[PDB]
């Protein structure tokens, strides 16, 4: 299943949900690239909750 | 669990484990006595081969992307093999997407 | 491992350590640490002989704390051999434990009841016991002594008069010692345990040796209607980040799709115009920008192996 | 070059390298806990490099920290295991003998007997395990017609 995201939506997700930004700022340059991060986020229960 | 189980590697029986905590995820097979150890970085795997459910064999091979490196594992119970294959499918697919994104960009 | 599995394992461990000898603990703990464990592997792990593993396996099999599984194996470079595997069938073991716990308590309770009854009598010579009722039809004509029938000799009062307290003491001790089993069984009844099979047990197998001769696999015969006694038990997500240049590209693709859809519905040509007369059918700015950038820069300064396989 | 010898560069000596460096009950108790299999560690190679081990091994048998397999000629420790369970001796022999005297009923009849005494049986009788046109018209379409029988 393919889901499309955009820069405007990425900023909107961060604004409406500070936890997502918290888990984003600390992991993007350190462990894995952004494409993997968002792939994990939607699969996680966090996106469901 | 879905991250460990008995496996046979190079005719040696041992425990195969899927380490997801350490990035990139790596698959580690440890012999029962610990004399032998094998580790494969899942970023290198291109395709995931698996014997069909209609055969008595329970092998599962991880071909490495480029005489390409090849790692073949033989299992004992299919449920363990399926539970290991399912978790591997996620990692290989995700890393394939990462490579596609990197090359495209 | 589920939390109930630990409770069952602890119950088995307590029963074996308390109601069986030392070597029994070794045999059962080996196949509790591991799942199904071949007889040859079991011998190698404990370093005991066949003549010593025999009695241990036999007793743990009679009490149904261990189950057996024999299957034909065909090594690629050796004569076909029949291998024996040992595992634990938890529903079977728990029933055996529950029945034995009940019986032992019941026997002691009955012995308490019997020992509280009148004594009885026995004959010293023929060693035949007589009850109080049976002895009353043998007493002599003088009504002084109870005479035996075979020997015609006076009877002697039986024992067990003083044990009235000892038997109660024994029961008091047993229920204290057997307490963990009762507590574990209570928790087991609340949950529902799944019956185990050789194949199911193989899912939790910890291989004992590097190169065990026994193939720890269950490849059942094809279309085999034969049934042995007691051998049956009851996506991908892909994401794509779209940039501004990709957005306009996507819009162009959408416009193309709409154009194709419109064509699919448009009317043909011959239906559009009346075709009577036609023949019948048949066979430079960059420099300006730089001088500006330099000018503003000056300003700011101034201001500051070949097998069948598939693809998964 | 051998592996059974350890070198000391501080003073320049060669010392013996025992198989299991065990010279205290604490080290033995953790080594036995770290085993990934149930393969007992022999006292023959444990006794080597350790002046007294029977004295220590026997002390742990009484405390029920480890399991010991002893010889039959004379009581002498052999391969030992970690005791993942509880106390090694917890039942008097007057009850072990009674436990040995009880004979279980025929297996298929046990759950019924347990169900008559009011005890919930965690099993079932295996007997209840229910093991579960002609002449065609157009044939020039030989390998085209896919069977869309249902929708
Ligand atoms: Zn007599």
């Amino acid at each position: 299943v393919n889901v499309n995201l955009s820069r405007e939506k990425i900023l909107n997700i961060f604004e409406n949900y500070p936890i997502v930004k918290k888990a984003y700022t600390d992991n993007v340059p350190k462990n894995f690239k952004e494409p993997e991060f968002w792939a994990r986020f939607f699969s996680s229960k966090l996106f469901r909750k | 669990m879905s991250h460990s189980g008995a496996a046979i590697f190079e005719k040696v029986s041992g425990i195969i484990a899927i380490n997801e905590d350490v990035s990139p995820a790596e698959l580690t097979w440890r012999s029962t006595d610990g004399d032998k150890v094998h580790t494969v970085v899942l970023s290198t795997i291109d395709k995931l081969q698996a014997t069909p459910a209609s055969s008595e064999k329970m092998m599962l091979r991880l071909i490495g992307k480029v005489k390409p490196q090849r790692h073949m594992f033989s299992f004992n119970n299919r449920t363990v093999m399926d539970n290991i294959k399912m978790t591997l499918q996620q990692i290989i697919s995700r890393y394939k997407d990462a490579d596609i994104y990197e090359e495209k960009r | 491992d589920r939390p109930i599995d630990d409770i069952v394992k602890n119950l088995l461990k307590f029963v074996v350590r308390g109601f069986y000898g030392g070597s029994f603990v070794l045999v059962l703990d080996a196949i509790l640490f591991h799942s199904v464990l071949a007889e040859d592997d079991l011998k190698q792990l404990l370093s005991i002989n066949k003549t010593e593993l025999g009695p241990l396996i036999a007793r743990l099999r009679s009490d149904r704390l261990i189950s057996i599984h024999k299957q034909r194996e065909y090594p690629p470079n050796s004569k076909s051999v029949e291998r024996v595997y040992y595992y634990v069938k938890y529903p079977h073991a728990i029933d055996a434990i529950k029945w034995k716990v009940h019986q032992v308590v019941q026997r002691l309770k009955d012995d308490l009841d019997k020992n509280s009854e009148p004594n009885g009598y026995m004959c010293p010579i023929c060693l035949t016991k007589y009850t109080q009722l049976e002895a009353v039809q043998l007493l002599n004509f003088d009504r002084t002594e109870f005479l035996c029938s075979l020997c015609d000799e006076p009877l002697v009062e039986d024992d067990s008069g003083k044990k009235n307290k000892e038997k109660q003491d024994k029961l008091n001790r047993l229920m204290d010692q057997i307490q963990p089993i009762i507590d574990s069984l209570k928790k087991i009844d609340d949950s529902r345990i799944e019956e185990n099979t050789f194949e199911i047990a193989l899912a939790r197998l910890i291989p004992p040796q590097n190169q065990s001769h026994a193939a720890y696999t269950y490849n059942p015969k094809k279309g085999s209607t034969m049934f042995r006694p007691g051998d049956s038990a009851p996506a991908t997500l892909h994401i794509n980040i779209t940039t501004a240049s990709d957005e306009v590209a996507q819009r162009e693709l959408q416009e193309r799709q709409a154009e194709e859809k419109r064509k699919q519905n448009a009317v043909p040509e011959w239906h559009k115009q009346s075709t009577i007369g036609k023949t019948a059918l048949g066979r430079e700015e960059r420099e300006n920008e730089k001088t500006l950038n330099d000018y503003y820069a000056a300003l700011a300064k101034k201001q500051a192996l070949e097998d069948e396989f598939e693809d998964v | 070059k051998l592996d059974r010898i350890e070198f000391d560069p501080k003073k320049g000596t060669f010392k013996y390298l025992s198989t299991y460096d065990v010279h205290s009950p604490s080290e033995l108790l953790k080594l036995l806990r770290s085993q990934v299999t149930f393969k007992g560690i022999s006292c023959k190679d444990l006794k080597d490099g350790w002046p007294q081990c029977d004295e220590t091994i026997n002390q742990l048998e009484e405390d029920s920290k480890i399991l010991v397999l002893r010889t039959k000629k004379d009581k002498t420790p052999r391969y030992v295991w970690y005791n993942s369970g509880g106390n090694l001796k917890c039942i008097d022999e007057e009850f072990v003998k009674m436990w040995e005297n009880v004979q279980l009923p025929q297996f298929a009849e046990l759950p019924r007997k347990l169900q008559d005494l009011g005890l919930k049986p965690a099993s079932v009788d295996p007997a209840t395990i229910k093991r579960q046109k002609g002449k065609i018209t157009n044939t020039h379409m030989t390998g085209i017609l896919k069977d869309y029988s249902h929708r």
